[PDB]
C-alpha cells in the first residue's frame, strides 16, 4: 500500500 | 507508545477492549470510538473532532483514522476512499507485523473498506455512520461506501468569484456540475477563467424556476451568501431583509426549497447559507426561521490572517466541530506581505485604514497581498482589466478560502475523488 | 381541476388555516363552516413571526391556506413582501406529504398594497400571474383553486388600479367570496 | 537510419570517417564537423546552427550533441555540462551496446568530458572552440564543465528584469545582478519576482568606473535604453544627442569600465539593444560607439508579436538563426483568454483593439500582452500600478523568448543549478 | 547515466 | 604629476591628435612643434563621424589628445554633447594599452557652449570637475590630465551672462607648458 509521513501539529 | 500492554493484555482475554481507549491507551474511557471496538477518552474525542476531516495536498486524510494522529501512515487504496492507517496502530490491533504486509500489498484495502470486519482485535462498528453522526453534535445521512460515490452536483447561488469551485477543487472532490447564479460581469468572468469554461452561469437568482432547478438535474449540494450591504446593521442605509437586496436571501431558501429532495428519498443532499454576523435581531431571526435552523458562527482569524466574522446555516456534517489550522495556512498580515513591506497588525480588519508600512511610508494592501489575506491562490482575481478597485470588490465580498475549506472537507466522505 | 370529486356523502368539513385577513365570515355565509360557532375548523394567526412548521402541523390538517396583505392604510407593522414570504413559508408547512392525493387549496390576496417589484416577487415565488377582480365604477389573486377565470370582466390597467389607489381617503373587501366555490366539489355543505 | 552500413566500412578501414558526414551519413561532405572527427554536410550544419543551444526545462540539452537530433538521448552526469547524445548516435561511433552500457553506468561522463580525447571510431578535436567559433559566424573559447562558475550581470535599464527571468528559466547560476533603474513599478517588479536578490542602483548617470570596480568583476553587461527620442516616428524625437537618447552613452560609459583590460582573457560578454526604427546617422553612431554591428530580430519569428529589434554584442552564436520551440506561443488566439477571439495573428507593437469578445472590440488583457511578450503569466501582477502602468512596462520590455535565444549559449560558458 | 525523450521537431 | 621625467636628450617631439579645434601653432609657438613646415608631428581631423579606432591607430602613436567645443555662434554642425562624446571615443582609441608606462595626456575645452546638463555629462564622461579660466580686462573651461592647470571669481551667473551677451581664442595656451618636461623643446 502507499505510505506517506504526517505533518507534525502545534 | 503507551497501549502495547493494555492491548497485550487485551488479547491476554484479562482486559475488555470496549474498557479502553483505543486511540491513546487512557483508561479514562467515556465514550465509545464511532468506527470500532473499544473506549474512547475525552482528550482523543477533542483531537477526533479537530482532526478527523483534515486532507493533504494528496487528498488523503492528514492523520491515522484510528488514533488522529500517528507518525507514519498507510493510505488506502480502494477507488474515492482516503483514510489513513499508521504503521503503530496497526502493530497493535491487528497483530505484529501486519503494517508491513499491508505496506508490501500493492493493491491493498484499508479496514473501513474490505468486506469482512474482523482484523485482529480490530472491528469494524455496524452502527458507525449514526455513532459518527452524534460524535459531531432532524434528517442526517450516513456515509456512502467508497465504491458506490460519484460526483457532486452543486448549485450555488450569488456565486461569486467562485470561491466554492475552488475549494472542492483543492480538496479533490470530482465536480459533475456546477450551475452558478450571479449577474456581476467581473465575478463571472473570474470564474470563467479561473475554472476554464465548467461553470454553467445562469444570470438572476430570480429568473431561476423550479422547473429550471428540475431540468437542471438533482443537485447534490445547494450553496451562497446573498448581499450583506442592507442587511448589515452598521450601515445608516440598510433596507432590511424585505427590500433593498435583503430579500434576495428568500430567493435562496425559494431555490433551495426546490432543490431539496422530497420526503422518501433519502439521497445525501447539503446545503449552506452564509452571511455578516452584524445584521439585525429579527433579521437573523427571521433567516433562520426560514431555513429552519440556527447559524453557525465562524472568524476566519482563527485559520486566516483576516478579522471576519460570519455566520453559516446549513447541514454539512461536522459543522459545529473545532477550527483547526493547517499549516499552509497564513496567520499574520506579514506572512501574507510581499518583502519590504510590514504588517501594523497582526490581522486585517474588513468586517488603521491603511494597513502597511512601506519604506516609511503608509500604505493599502496589494490586491495579492489581499488574495494572500484570505486564503485564495495568489494572483487569483488577475483575469480581465477590470480596476483594481473592482478587484478589491471582488476580494471584499468573498469567503475566506479556508473557512469554507473546513465547512467543505467532510463532503469528501459522501462523494467522489480525483 | 386537479382532484377527483368527492362522493357528498364522503365530505368532509373544509379546514382552513386564515393568515393575515380572517375568512370565518363569508366562509361561514357560504355554507363552509358550521354556523355553530366553535373554533373548530378554522385557525388565524397573525403574527407568525415565531409559526413554526410544528405549530402549523399540529393546528392539524389543512385542505385550504389562505392570505391577504392588509387593506390600504391602517395595519402595515411589517412591509407587504413580509406578507408574502410568511404566507409562503407557512404554506409549506401545511402543503401534503408527498404522495397524499387529498384535496389542498390555497388563495393569497392583495389588497392592492404591493407595488410592481413586489407584484413580481409575488408572482414568482407562488409560481403565477394575478387575476384582477374589480369593484364598479381592486383586488389581486393568487390560487391554485380551479376557475377563479369562471367569469370574464373589464380590463382594468394597470394605470387605472394605480389612481384607485392614489384616492386612498376617509383613513375590506369580500370581493373574493365566490372565488372559494369550487372547494364545494370536495367539502361538506352546511346549512 | 542511413549510415550504419556506411560505419561498417568506416571501421573496415575502407572509408574514411572524415569523409562522411557523420551526422546523417550524407556523402556530400563539406565542412569538418567542429566538435568531432568527420565530414559535416551542409543541411546537418543547418540543422546545427538552429539546434545545438537548445536547452530544455531540464536544463540539459533539447537534442544529441553530434546529430542534433536523435529519439532517446543520455543526459551528462559531470556538474555543470549539459550536453546529450542519443542513443543511436553512441551505438555506431563508440561501439555498439556502448550506450545502454553507460545508461547503466550510474555515475556516467559524456565525451566531451571524459578524461581522454579518443572514444571508439569517435575522437575529440582539439582545436574544437576555435572551429566552434568560425561555425557560427576577440573570442573567448568555451570553459571545461568543471571550472564553470556562476555569471557576474550588470544590467543597465533593467525594466522589469527579464534578464535574470531569462537566466533563470536557462538554469544558469548567477552570483549577483547589479541593475540601474529609475521607475518604481520596474524596481518594485523586480524586487518581487526575484526576491530581493537584484542589487539596484539608481540612474546610471550615478554609475562611476570605481563603482563598476567595486561592484566585482562582471562577466556579463546588458541593456536597452530608452527609445522615445531615437524612435523616428515620434515627431518629438530629441535623436541620439539630447532627450533621453542620450543615456546609450551611458551604456557605452559603463561598458567600457566594466570591460576586462588586454592581457585579461576571461570571457565577458555585452548585449545592447533598441529600436530598428531608428534614424539612419543614429543607428551608425551607436555601431561606431560599441564598434560592432546590430543584428536584427524579430520576435515574430518566436512570439506573438511584431517587434522586430537591433541587438549589438558579442554573445556567441547571435547570428545564428531564430528556432521556435513548443513552449513558444506563435498566434495571439495562443494567448487569449477563452471566449475571447483573436482578429490578428500577430499583434503589432514597434484595430487598434485587436480582440473581439462577444461582438465588442476589446483590447489586450495584461496577462494576455503577458502572454505575447513570453513572460509567465502574471509576472507583472505585483503592486498596486494601474492598468495603464502595468502597460506600459510590457510596452518597454525584451521579447522572453528573442532574449532566451540570444543568452543560451552563455550555458556554455558558465555554471548550472 | 540518465535518460530523457527529445520533443519532436517543427 | 603621474609621470617620471625623462632626461632632455633622451626627449622626443609630442605626438598631437587635434580634434576640433586646432592647436598647431600655440603648441609651434610654445616650442613644441618645430616651425618647419610638416604634417608630421600634429593630425587635425573635424569629422571624426566615421573614423574608426584603426586609423587612431595609424595616425601613430599620440602623447596628447586634444578637443574642444567651437566657440559661440557659427559653426556647430553637431550639437554640443557630440563633440564630448566623440572626443571621448577617439580619446580611447588613443589610449596606451596597459601597462604602457609612456606619457599620455589629453584635453578637452569647452568655449562656454555647454549648458548644465552638457557640463554635468562632460564632467561624468571625463572623471572630473572642469577648470575655468576667464577673460580679463574690464570682465572658457577644460578638462585636462595634465598638471598644475589648477594651479578669478567667476561665478556661474557671470558666465552665463559673459555668453548671453556675446552676435557680436588661446587663454588655454600656457596649460600645455608641464609638458616641456616628458617633450622636446624647439628654438
Ligand atoms: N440578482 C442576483 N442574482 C445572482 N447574484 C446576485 C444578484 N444580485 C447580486 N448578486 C451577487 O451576489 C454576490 C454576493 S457576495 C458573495 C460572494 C461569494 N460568496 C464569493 O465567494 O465571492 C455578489 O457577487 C453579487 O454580484
Ligand atoms: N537614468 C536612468 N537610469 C537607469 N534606467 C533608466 C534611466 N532612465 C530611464 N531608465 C529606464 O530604462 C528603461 C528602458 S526600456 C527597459 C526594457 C527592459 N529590458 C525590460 O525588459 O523591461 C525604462 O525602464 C526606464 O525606466
Ligand atoms: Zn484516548
Ligand atoms: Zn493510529
Ligand atoms: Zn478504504
Ligand atoms: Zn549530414
Ligand atoms: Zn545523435
Ligand atoms: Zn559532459
Amino acid at each position: 500500500a502507499r505510505t506517506k509521513q504526517t505533518a507534525r501539529k502545534s | 507508545e503507551f497501549r502495547e500492554r493494555l492491548v497485550y493484555e487485551v488479547r491476554q482475554k484479562c482486559r475488555n477492549i470496549e474498557d479502553i481507549c483505543i486511540s491513546c491507551g487512557s483508561l479514562n474511557v467515556t465514550l465509545e470510538h464511532p468506527l470500532f471496538v473499544g473506549g474512547m477518552c475525552q482528550n482523543c474525542k477533542n483531537c477526533f473532532l479537530e482532526c478527523a476531516y483534515q486532507y493533504d495536498d494528496d487528498g488523503y486524510q492528514s492523520y491515522c483514522t484510528i488514533c488522529c494522529g500517528g507518525r507514519e501512515v498507510l493510505m488506502c487504496g480502494n477507488n474515492n476512499c482516503c483514510r489513513c492507517f499508521c504503521v503503530e496502530c496497526v502493530d497493535l490491533l491487528v497483530g505484529p507485523g501486519a503494517a508491513q504486509a499491508a505496506i508490501k500489498e500493492d493493491p491493498w484495502n484499508c479496514y473501513m473498506c474490505g468486506h469482512k470486519g474482523t482484523y485482529g482485535l480490530l472491528r469494524r462498528r455496524e452502527d458507525w455512520p449514526s455513532r459518527l453522526q452524534m460524535f459531531f453534535a432532524p434528517k442526517v445521512y450516513p456515509p456512502v461506501p467508497a465504491e458506490k460515490r460519484k460526483p457532486i452536483r452543486v448549485l450555488s447561488l450569488f456565486d461569486g468569484i467562485a470561491t466554492g469551485l475552488l475549494v472542492l477543487k483543492d480538496l479533490g472532490i470530482q465536480v459533475d456540475r456546477y450551475i452558478a447564479s450571479e449577474v456581476c460581469e467581473d465575478s463571472i468572468t473570474v470564474g470563467m477563467v479561473r475554472h476554464q469554461g465548467k461553470i454553467m452561469y445562469v444570470g438572476d437568482v430570480r429568473s431561476v424556476t423550479q422547473k429550471h432547478i428540475q431540468e437542471w438535474g438533482p443537485f447534490d449540494l445547494v450553496i451562497g451568501g446573498s448581499p450583506c450591504n442592507d442587511l448589515s446593521i452598521v450601515n445608516p442605509a440598510r433596507k432590511g431583509l424585505y427590500e433593498g437586496t435583503g430579500r434576495l436571501f428568500f430567493e435562496f431558501y425559494r431555490l433551495l426549497h426546490d432543490a431539496r429532495p422530497k420526503e422518501g428519498d433519502d439521497r445525501p443532499f447539503f446545503w449552506l447559507f452564509e452571511n455578516v454576523v452584524a445584521m439585525g435581531v429579527s433579521d437573523k431571526r427571521d433567516i433562520s426561521r426560514f431555513l429552519e435552523s440556527n447559524p453557525v458562527m465562524i472568524d476566519a482569524k482563527e485559520v486566516s490572517a483576516a478579522h471576519r466574522a460570519r455566520y453559516f446555516w446549513g447541514n454539512l456534517p461536522g459543522m459545529n466541530r473545532p477550527l483547526a489550522s493547517t499549516v499552509n495556512d497564513k496567520l499574520e498580515l506579514q506572512e501574507c506581505l510581499e518583502h519590504g513591506r510590514i504588517a501594523k497588525f497582526s490581522k486585517v480588519r474588513t468586517i488603521q485604514h491603511f494597513p502597511v508600512f512601506m519604506n516609511e511610508k503608509e500604505d493599502i494592501l496589494w490586491c495579492t497581498e489581499m488574495e494572500r489575506v484570505f486564503g485564495f491562490p495568489v494572483h487569483y482575481t488577475d483575469v480581465s482589466n477590470m480596476s483594481r478597485l473592482a478587484r478589491q470588490r471582488l476580494l471584499g465580498r468573498s469567503w475566506s478560502v479556508p473557512v469554507i475549506r473546513h465547512l467543505f472537507a467532510p463532503l469528501k466522505e459522501y462523494f467522489a475523488c480525483v | 381541476f386537479m382532484f377527483e370529486t368527492v362522493p357528498v356523502w364522503r365530505r368532509q368539513p373544509v379546514r382552513v388555516l386564515s393568515l393575515f385577513e380572517d375568512i370565518k365570515k363569508e366562509l361561514t355565509s357560504l355554507g363552509f363552516l358550521e354556523s355553530g360557532s366553535d373554533p373548530g375548523q378554522l385557525k388565524h394567526v397573525v403574527d407568525v413571526t415565531d409559526t413554526v412548521r410544528k405549530d402549523v402541523e399540529e393546528w392539524g390538517p389543512f385542505d385550504l391556506v389562505y392570505g391577504a396583505t392588509p387593506p390600504l392604510g391602517h395595519t402595515c407593522d411589517r412591509p407587504p413582501s413580509w406578507y408574502l414570504f410568511q404566507f409562503h413559508r407557512l404554506l409549506q408547512y401545511a402543503r401534503p406529504k408527498p404522495g397524499s392525493p387529498r384535496p389542498f387549496f390555497w388563495m393569497f390576496v392583495d389588497n392592492l398594497v404591493l407595488n410592481k417589484e413586489d407584484l413580481d416577487v409575488a408572482s414568482r415565488f407562488l409560481e403565477m400571474e394575478p387575476v384582477t377582480i374589480p369593484d364598479v365604477h381592486a383586488v389581486r389573486v393568487w390560487s391554485n383553486i380551479p376557475a377563479i377565470r369562471s367569469r370574464h370582466w373589464a380590463l382594468v390597467s394597470e394605470e387605472e388600479l394605480s389612481l384607485l389607489a392614489q384616492n386612498k381617503q376617509s383613513s375590506p373587501t369580500k370581493l373574493v367570496k365566490n372565488c372559494f366555490l369550487p372547494l364545494r366539489e370536495y367539502f361538506k355543505y352546511f346549512s
